[PDB]
C-alpha cells in the first residue's frame, strides 16, 4: 500500500480517457483493468477519489454492447460500494440511474453486481432511496421477482422493502 | 476485420499499446 496508491493515481488519468474512447476494444480493455485495480484497497482507494474516472465507469456501464464491459464495470462499482467515500462517489457520478439501467441486462454476473450496488446504496447512502425512485427503481426492481433465483430475489425483496 | 478505417486501426493501436505501458506500469 501508498507505493500502490500512487502507481494508480499516475495512471488514472489516462485509463479515464481510454475508458471513454469512441472504440469499443480500447473501452473492454481499459474496463478490465480499471476492473483489476479495483481489487486491491489502495488502489481502490485512487478510483474512488477520481470523480472523472468514477463517471467515465459508470457511463461505459450504462452506454456499453458489450456483455464483458458491462460486467466489469459494475463489478468495478460493486467494488468502490463497499466503502462509504466509494458510494458518495457512485451516487455523486450518476450511479443510480445507471445501475438501475442495467437491472434490465439478461445478464446474470450483471444483474448481480447492479442489486447488490443498489442495495448497499439503498442501505448506507444518504439521498439513494430517491434517487432509485427517480430512476423507475421499484418498478424495475418489481419486475424481476418472477424472472430471478432465490438468492436475488431475497436481496431485490429486501431493496423494496427499503424503497417501498 | 472490424472493417476499421486505416485511422482507426491507427488509434486502435497506438490506445492498446498505452494499455500494455500501463498494464507493464501496473503489473
Amino acid at each position: 500500500y501508498q507505493d500502490d496508491a500512487e502507481l494508480a493515481t499516475r495512471a488514472i488519468p489516462e485509463l479515464t480517457k481510454l475508458l471513454n474512447d469512441e472504440d469499443q476494444v480500447v473501452v473492454n480493455k481499459a474496463a478490465v483493468m480499471v476492473h483489476q485495480l479495483s481489487k486491491k484497497e489502495a488502489s481502490r482507494h485512487a478510483i474512488m477519489r477520481s470523480p472523472q474516472m468514477v463517471s467515465a465507469i459508470v457511463r461505459t456501464m450504462q452506454n456499453t454492447n458489450d456483455v464483458e464491459t458491462a460486467r466489469c464495470t459494475a463489478g468495478t462499482l460493486h467494488n468502490l460500494s463497499h466503502h462509504r467515500e466509494g458510494l458518495l462517489a457512485i451516487f455523486k457520478s450518476g450511479g443510480i440511474p445507471a445501475l438501475v439501467k442495467m437491472l434490465g441486462s439478461p445478464v446474470d454476473s450483471v444483474l448481480f453486481y447492479a442489486i447488490t450496488t443498489l442495495h448497499n446504496l439503498l442501505l448506507h447512502q444518504e439521498g439513494a432511496k430517491m434517487a432509485v425512485r427517480l430512476a423507475g427503481g421499484l418498478q424495475k426492481m418489481v419486475a424481476l421477482l418472477n424472472k430471478t433465483n432465490v438468492k436475488f430475489l431475497a436481496i431485490t425483496t429486501d431493496c423494496l422493502q427499503i424503497l417501498a | 476485420p472490424d472493417g476499421l478505417s486505416q485511422e482507426q486501426l491507427e488509434h486502435r493501436e497506438r490506445s492498446l499499446q498505452t494499455l500494455r505501458d500501463i498494464q507493464r506500469m501496473l503489473f
